[PDB]
């Protein structure tokens, strides 16, 4: 058929139009450098952003509103965002009740349910199932890591393989197996040898020793000296 | 109106008034929710309560939803929609009474049971009313209060087309 | 007081801050004090 | 001057800042700076952060910040209604707290030298900020 | 975390096969034998485990020419993976990224 | 168990729940409730006497070291002390909001104040309690003569509202002519520091505005009215501010049959 | 797009630096002399 890459793997990160919007609604608020109170973490569905039972409450524990924070960020996201989408939301709250909130991309923990068809609790961790959901491989693996990044000023820093290790943990710290690690032999293609794969891809970690200390290399020439 | 709960006094004679002081036909009593011609609950309207515009409606009924048959034994069905005032997973009043364009019915009870069993059971519009956080609820003289002023005649809601 | 007050020696208003570095012969002088430096 | 100038000054310890008689009070630092004064410059620009905080219902924005490129340490230029120039004296290991005591007795100084030319007088008060800081018991 | 990332029941979205030659029912399930157990626990005190719900195919099952629907913006769909050489930094991550 | 009224606890409950004076001069508050105690006790207080009447419902949520003395209380007692139905009553110790708060951080535009001046009445005066806090109202404001916001018949009233769980309420002074003109002068001006105003919810109604507002509200215009009173005076027209918008009802409605009317959407909600 | 207004926006903790007058400076420091000694003392228990 065809390979969307003549450079197989490479494919940086995604189209120039979602990131656009990936650096839009998720741009970070500068800080107005005041004195934090309490910083927050809650969990908005994107769709109905509406006073939670704690969101209303830790709110109001101040003489503060709920609804302006809510319709403000309800608002913000009733287009750009699709439906039935869950968010969360760092709130950094100043002395002056003041206060400035972020939107961070829905991270690892509940996004499995749309990568390996399953629910909480049934991916149980090592103490308590012993088996797992449906299997993982070393490019489904990769993908996640494109949809979160800590760094919305620096995109391509720090570059994907020293976060990537992290979604496939708690993944695995919830149990749930790749099939490039736990097992045996790796993934079987059909389209070539099934077993020089190996030593068919130990070739394409070295484009990548030419490429891990250029990609950093970068990096350190992106910052002062 | 309609007070459905095993209720208590005087929180209806208080409510009692909303039909007659915002000109209701009569009031659907759900009894026995409570006591309905106590020397309270028709002092707690100032004599307002034995109002010539309000005839105590008294119902007798239990949970059995023949009740839906006695709200179609209420000037039949296309005048009366559903009622229900429940919790606030609903949208709300400046939504669904919004929005009427058409006769419905109106219906309040009380805190510890809401309405009787198979009153949810048969519904097309229940009516939410806003809090202060989520447990938190307000009275049972306070669920009708807002709605039956909402109710009353609808003559800004006209004014508010835009 | 607390106990044995020692009120370390104090200026005018405005020689109190920043005094002149201004010696005569291994003696700070100033209008106002005198003290071998 | 019309009157001989004040020979006592008061003792507050001040923690505050305001324009009692200032007219500008300009800083200057270097983000170049790195290793020489770590501390000198964590105190010139603590001193902005414990400046726009100021006491009196000026715009607190009578304070400014400045990026000089000249790789000099970090120093402070306050300036008085009248125009005279004041420098604090920004030696190896002095922090916020220590700044403000100096530039607010020599602001006192400055005010009482103002209040001896003639100048008006802006006596502080109970405005905003006697409260608000009231609340902080 | 409890709520805040995007749950949902869709299945994948192939585009085309990770080989050219599709196997029948018995080497699609041949291979699937072996995705009965895991390396759960590397030490001294190393055991097997149990796996279940394996799917039909681990062929084309997420391999290549695969989409997973997992985006949050209405403008975006599952994104796909089609080839296989130039893994972005991924060789050094296959025996390594695991607790050894 | 206790068969006296003149046992020192029930005469300690007396003079806590009906005096007022030596209410705050031990800074407590008695509440009754079987359900609303452990609504209070579920955020973290713990009721100083917890009497219980002698008898079957005898819940231990909280029991070895509530704050004890969980006495067991006779029938006769649990009429006298107790105006109320409960086999379940205690005390606890009041909190407090600072009259600074009012003054400062005095917010701009979502600021619609209450104020009910008058001689109140418990129950009803409880109930506004409930309800103006149950849509976030803040600055909820005494008046010259009101019930006391710690009043048995008041916290029956307010069923778990006067304790912090979203309640700003504040409470006001005596001035000099047995009056409180300066009560307004003090506050209220300054409550206009913040600029909107109203004096509806008076059984007597002039200007009446009406229910009668169009445009949703140019959302940013950052000022908002303020609360009512109950009875007819023109002492809400010697203050300053020129405001004068005495609002009434519609139908054949009358007294406290206007003001839930009224504040359920002369809230904050002008957003509709 | 942020928070409350009116005043004017102070931030770093304004709830703080109390300007300590003469009085107090003169009770904060014989109060953390007393302190020393109390710290002194009761290494000479142990």
């Amino acid at each position: 058929p065809k390979t969307v890459n003549i450079e197989p793997g490479s494919n940086r990160f995604l189209d120039p139009n979602v990131e656009a919007k990936a650096k839009d609604i998720f741009a970070v608020p500068e800080f107005p450098n005041k004195a934090v109170l309490h910083n927050w973490r809650f969990f908005i569905k994107a769709g109905k952003a509406a006073t939670g039972p704690p969101v209303g409450q830790e709110f109001s524990k101040l003489g503060l509103k709920a609804m302006d924070f809510a319709k403000a960020f309800n608002d913000r996201t009733k287009p750009h965002f699709k439906d039935d989408i869950e968010l969360i939301v760092r709130i950094q709250v100043y002395f002056d009740k003041s206060y400035i909130f972020r939107i961070e991309p829905p991270p690892t923990a509940w996004f499995l349910l749309r990568a390996i068809r399953k629910k909480r609790g049934e991916t149980g961790p090592v103490v308590l199932r012993g088996n797992y959901c449906a299997y993982l491989t070393l490019e489904m693996c990769y993908e996640i890591a494109k949809m979160k990044q800590m760094s919305w000023g620096k995109v391509e820093y720090p570059p994907i393989e020293v976060r990537v290790r992290r979604v496939v943990g708690q993944a695995r710290r919830m149990g749930i197996a790749i099939i490039g690690i736990d097992t045996v032999h790796s993934s079987p293609v059909k389209g070539m040898t099934e077993k020089q794969y190996l030593e068919e891809s130990e070739k394409h970690r070295k484009v990548h020793m030419i490429q891990y200390e250029a990609l950093k290399a970068k990096e350190l020439e992106s910052a002062p000296l | 109106l309609v007070l459905d709960n095993i209720e208590d006094p005087g929180v209806l004679g208080t409510l009692l008034r909303t039909a007659s002081g915002y000109q209701y036909d009569a009031i659907i009593a759900t009894n026995h929710c409570a006591d309905l011609y106590d020397h309270r609950v028709v002092r707690a309207a100032r004599g307002a309560h034995f109002q010539t515009s309000v005839p105590i409606y008294t119902l007798k009924d239990e949970d059995g939803d023949d009740v839906y048959g006695l709200l179609n034994h209420i000037v039949e069905r296309n005048n009366l929609l559903p009622l229900c005032y429940i919790a606030q997973a609903d949208a709300a009043g400046v939504d669904g009474e919004t929005a009427g364009t058409q006769t419905g019915f109106v219906s309040s009870p009380e805190a510890p049971v809401g309405r009787v069993f198979r009153s949810s059971v048969v519904g097309a519009a229940p009516v939410p009313l806003p809090a202060p956080r989520q447990s938190d609820s307000s009275y049972a003289a306070s669920l009708s209060r807002e709605l039956a002023s909402v109710s009353q005649a609808r003559e800004e809601l006209l004014s508010d087309f835009c | 007081f607390q106990s044995e007050p020692y009120f370390e020696e104090e200026i005018e208003a405005y020689r109190a801050h920043h005094r002149p570095d201004v010696y005569v012969y291994k003696y700070n002088v100033s209008p106002t004090h005198l003290s071998l430096r | 001057a019309k009157r001989p100038l004040a020979v006592v000054a008061p003792k507050t310890s001040h923690k505050h800042l305001f324009l009692m008689h200032m007219e500008k009070v300009t800083v200057t630092v270097s983000p170049l700076l790195f290793g020489y004064g770590h501390t000198l410059q964590k105190a010139a620009l603590d001193f902005y952060r414990r400046g726009l905080s100021a006491r009196s219902p000026f715009p607190s924005d009578k304070m400014f910040l400045y990026y000089s490129i000249d790789h000099i340490t970090p120093k402070i230029e306050v300036t008085w209604l009248d125009g005279s120039v004041y420098v604090p004296p920004l030696i190896e290991g002095v922090k916020a707290q220590d700044l403000i005591q100096m530039v607010m007795e020599q602001a006192w100084l400055a005010a009482d030298r103002m209040s001896a030319e003639g100048r008006v007088l802006n006596p502080i008060a109970i405005d905003d900020y006697k409260w608000e800081q009231l609340i902080a018991f | 975390k409890r709520s805040g990332k995007p749950s949902d029941l869709p299945d994948y979205k192939q585009v085309y096969l990770p080989y050219d030659t599709a196997p029948t029912k018995t080497e699609l399930d041949r291979e699937r034998r072996k995705f009965m157990h895991a390396y759960s626990g590397r030490m001294e005190h190393r055991k097997m485990v149990e796996v279940k719900d394996v799917p039909q195919n681990m062929y084309t099952y997420g391999k290549e020419g695969m989409s997973i629907p997992i985006s949050i913006f209405k403008d975006q769909a599952d994104p796909v993976i089609g080839p296989e050489w130039t893994y972005p930094g991924i060789f050094e991550n296959k025996i390594v990224a695991q607790h050894w | 168990v206790i068969d006296d009224v003149n046992h020192a606890l029930v005469q300690h409950f007396l003079k806590l729940s009906t005096n007022d004076k030596y209410r705050q001069a031990r800074q407590m508050l008695v509440i009754g409730g079987r359900a609303m105690i452990e609504e209070l006790c579920r955020a973290g207080h713990r009721p100083r006497h917890l009497m219980v009447e002698c008898g079957k419902p005898i819940p231990e949520f909280l029991h070895d070291r509530r704050k004890t003395d969980v006495v067991l209380v006779d029938r006769s007692v649990s009429v006298a002390v107790t105006p109320g139905s409960d086999g379940y009553v205690g005390d606890f110790a009041i909190p407090t909001p600072p009259m600074k708060e009012k003054l400062i951080a005095n917010h701009q535009r979502l600021n619609r104040v209450l104020v009910l001046d008058n001689i109140e009445d418990p129950g009803v005066l409880g109930t506004l309690l409930r309800t103006a806090s149950g849509y976030q109202y803040d600055a909820i404001i005494a008046t010259n003569h009101c019930a006391d916001l710690y009043d048995h018949r008041v916290v029956r009233a307010a069923r778990g509202a006067h304790f912090q769980t979203s309640v700003p309420i504040y409470t006001l002074k005596d001035e000099d002519g047995d009056d409180v003109y300066g009560l307004l002068n003090h506050i209220v001006e300054r409550n206009n520091l913040l600029p909107l105003c109203y004096i509806a919810q008076a059984d007597a109604a002039g200007v009446d505005g009406e229910t009668a507002g169009t445009q949703t509200g140019f959302v940013s215009s950052p000022e908002a009215p303020v609360g009512r009173v109950f009875r007819s005076s023109v002492v809400g027209a010697a203050p300053v501010p020129l405001p004068a918008p005495r609002q009434s009802d519609s139908s054949y409605a009358a007294s406290l049959s206007r003001e839930l009317a009224s504040v359920s959407q002369a809230r904050e909600e002008l957003l509709s | 797009a942020a928070a409350a207004a009116a005043a004017a926006a102070a931030a770093a903790a304004a709830a703080a630096a109390a300007a300590a007058a003469a009085a107090a400076a003169a009770a904060a420091a014989a109060a953390a002399a007393a302190a020393a000694a109390a710290a002194a003392a009761a290494a000479a228990a142990a």
